[PDB]
């Protein structure tokens, strides 16, 4: 009887550990992008210009 | 997870020594001009003047 329902559960701990690994995964992308992108306009910024001559 | 945090502190990072550098930028230029200025005046003060003839 009660080895049943230990397999029922063990397939949720499962599935939450899954869905929690994904929001990680994701959101890891999401920033993966932003940060490259601030690093390179932030210098072509500083190291750009133009000089009367 | 560690990582989320890094990745975001290192955006400001980059932001502050961005702004930090503006300021020299920005006042080389101002003194640029007034440097240039104060020789070229100064040089024209010294080297000019009239003589009374007669």
């Amino acid at each position: 009887a009660i080895g049943i329902g230990t397999l029922i559960i063990f397939i949720a701990m499962v599935l939450v550990a899954a869905v929690a690994a994904a929001v990680l995964i994701n959101t890891s992308g999401f920033l993966q992008q932003k940060a490259m992108a601030t690093g390179k306009e932030s210098t072509e910024q500083v190291a750009s210009g133009l000089l009367c001559s | 997870a560690i990582g989320i945090g890094t990745l975001i502190i290192f955006i400001a990072m980059v932001l502050v020594a961005a702004v930090a550098a503006a300021v020299l930028i920005n006042t080389s230029g101002f003194l640029q001009q007034k440097a240039m200025a104060t020789g070229k005046e100064s040089t024209e003060q010294v080297a000019s003047g009239l003589q009374v003839i007669r």
